[PDB]
Formats: C-alpha cells, structure tokens, sequence
C-alpha cells in the first residue's frame, strides 16, 4: 500500500499521485451514494465518496471490504468546516477482497 | 451535494 | 447541561464503577498487534487522559463513530490502580450519543484534573 | 448447514484467526472479581471446551443472550498455545445470531475434537 | 442481605415457603404489558420470573426497577411444555430502592 | 399459551 | 493464567 | 500491560 498517501492528500491535496489503498468498509447513504473507509496501511480515513459512475464496482462486488485498489483519478474538495473530502472518479481493483482476505497491517485513524 | 453527504458520521 | 460534571474527580477519588457518566472525547491517540486507544476525556469540568478503550470498542474508533468532540455515555467501565497511585479507567461499553460532526467543538472550558 | 463445520479443527491445527466462524454454544461454566466463563462450543462437526470468554463479553452471559444452544458468530478471537501444546481460544468479539430459545436443541451430532 | 441459594432451591423443589430477598437486575415488558424480570439472589441470576398483572403499578411507578432489593412474600411455580419452571411473583415488598442500593450486589452467575 | 408466550423468546 | 484454568476439566 | 501503557505521556 501507498503508506503516507492519506496524510499527503489531506495535507497537500496533490492529485498527481495514483495511490494504492485498501478498502476497509463501504457504507451507503440512502439511488445510493457510497462512502468508503480506506487505508494506506498506516492511516484510515472515511472521507472518501465514490463517484456515481463507479457504483457498479460496488454493486457487483469488485470493490468491497478488504479489496486492494489503485486510485487513478480523484479530486479533493474542502468543506465549509475545513474538512477535506476525496471524490473517487476512476480506479482499478488490483486484488479482490477474497484474495486479500484480511485487513493489511494495523492502520489507525488519520489524526492530523 | 457534498455538504449533505458528509454531515453524518460514516457509521450512523 | 450535557455532561456529567464531576464524574472524573469522583472516579479518581472514590474508584466506584456504579455510574454511567456522559463525557466528551477531546482526543484519541493510539499506542502501537491491534492498536490500543488512549483517550483524553472531558466531563465539562476536568480533562484527563487516564482512559483506555477496551479493544472490543476499537471499531467505534476505526469507523470514526468515536472521535474528537463526540459525546458519549459510558455504560460499563473498570478502574485499575497503578503502583504509583494513578487510577486508570478501562472503557468497556459505551454509546456515542452525539457525533463529533453534530457537536462540532469542545464543550465549555475544562481544565486538567489536578488534585 | 448453519454452523462452520471444520472451523474447530482449523483453529486447533492451523491456529489462524482470519475466520469468523458460526458456532453453537453447548454449555457455559463459570470459574469464579468478575467470573470468567469457559465455553463448550460446537461447529456442528466437533465440540471443544477450550474456549474462554473475554471479560468484556460477560454481560452477554449474564443477560442470557449467550446461553446453551444459542448460535453465534465469532468476530474476533485470539489463539494461545500452552506449554503442553493445547490451544486455547479467547473469544473477543461475537454476535448472537439466534437465541437458545429460537434454536431449541443441540444442532446435529458433533463429537469431541480428538486429534 | 440477599437470600443466596434461594433461586436454585426454588427451581429444584419449589418450596413456596421460602420468602426470598432478591435483587432486580432488569425488567422487560412483553407487549397492557406483562413484565418479565431478571432477578438475583447474590449467587445466581435467572430471568424465569413473571410479575402478576396486579403488581404492574410497582413497575410503572418505578418502585420495582433495576437494582432494587425486594422480598417475595407470595409466589407460584409453573412448569411449561418444555419442562422449564417459571416463577409468578404474586406479592412482594420493595425493601430498598434502586437509588439506595445503587449497584448490582455481588458477582452472581446464571442458574445453570 | 398464556405463560408460554411470555417465555417464548429470550429475555433480551 | 490460562495455564492455571486449563489444569481443570470443563465440568470439574 | 497498563503500567507499561501509562509509563508514557499521552502525546508521547
């Protein structure tokens, strides 16, 4: 996993990286919108929203808890309260949830 | 759009 | 009137566990095997960091239900007393009553527990 | 078909914790400070009494949620291997899926784990 | 002051002359409601207790609530189809309020 | 029934 | 403390 | 376990 990528996105917002992340959980906000808890191996963060166009990846289970994916296109928006949210626009699942089988490492919540 | 989708906690 | 003002002093002095105080989380820091989470908590009057989360509750932290500024009710805890006389609270069951998102800020002006 | 047949043998032999098996409680016995509960569990194929309940889960026993014949999913456990080679499972997190009343009977014909 | 060993005795032999002092651990309504009680004698706990309908005011006005200590003055024991024995509480006196006791007494274990 | 219903389910 | 506990049979 | 955890300051 791209250890440090979550910190980097939150602190600099550099779109020009293509991080490898693990999906820890996916929760719908109810036409569903999917919010993801992602890990870079060091930190976890739930400030990830899936673009609607990528919903079939969730609904057909390609993207599910424990899978490993590479983010190819994302954008960072900052809310009024100053919190940053990542919108995922293009990604590829590198290893399925079934193949990985477990949470990788012991990531802790991004806290800076 | 994003403000409403993030006003709640990830887990209820 | 949201927090159990005085509960921290009461636990540190009496050591009794037959209360279910409502507290605000100020900060959560991992000690790193799963991490063990240590919490700086407020009762509105005092703050203190002598709180350890039972590992069964790690999902509340990891899924961000329990985070800085949230208000929670402690349903079960245990007290242990160190050789040096410090009381440590192990949080065994808790319920988040109001999310960090909903509370938004530190409640009031608590000061470090100092007795 | 409701129980994770072969999970007990998997745990005893491989000792891996990356499974969340569904088991039936056959009996619970306290060793008596909070009591510590020891459990005789079934996976439908075998039974084994080398299970200890984490203290955090004691209220499930005391409130009768976890009782003889209930069906539960183990969400986290820890394996410990004794000097003599016997493995002990500490049940850390679990969910009761079906109450003892709902199940009503011992499921199937499990035999003691014997390898 | 709990009658340690009274629940085991009542479940074994049903001597209605035992006038046990018990602690209420919890009370659950089954939908007027019928109230089922998880009771403790300091040694064992057991939820096989139903409150007679006529005693519902004690629950509804909070005299009978979690942690209170009471004396059972009159009860009957019934046996269900599956052989389980259930105590019907017919007359009781609350000796000490939930507030005055403040805590679960002892470390009772389920009657087994 | 009667008492069977009150005891049909687990306490909690 | 597991060693101590496991010195006894389940029922005994 | 607890003595070792509490040997360090909250912010380390």
């Amino acid at each position: 996993l791209s250890e440090g990528a979550i910190a980097a996105i939150m602190q600099k917002g550099d779109t020009n990286i293509k991080p490898i992340l693990q999906v820890i959980n996916i929760r719908p906000i109810t036409p569903p919108r999917y919010r993801l808890l992602m890990s870079d191996g060091l930190n976890t963060l739930s400030s990830f929203m899936l673009a609607t166009q990528l919903n079939p990846l969730v609904e057909e289970e390609q993207l599910s808890s424990n899978c490993v994916c590479q983010i190819h296109r994302f954008i960072v928006n900052t809310l009024k309260d100053g919190r940053r949210v990542v919108i995922l626009m293009e990604l590829e699942v590198l290893k399925s949830a079934e193949a990985v089988g477990v949470k990788i490492g012991n990531p802790v919540p991004y806290n800076e | 759009e994003l403000e409403l989708l993030m006003e709640k906690s990830f887990w209820e």
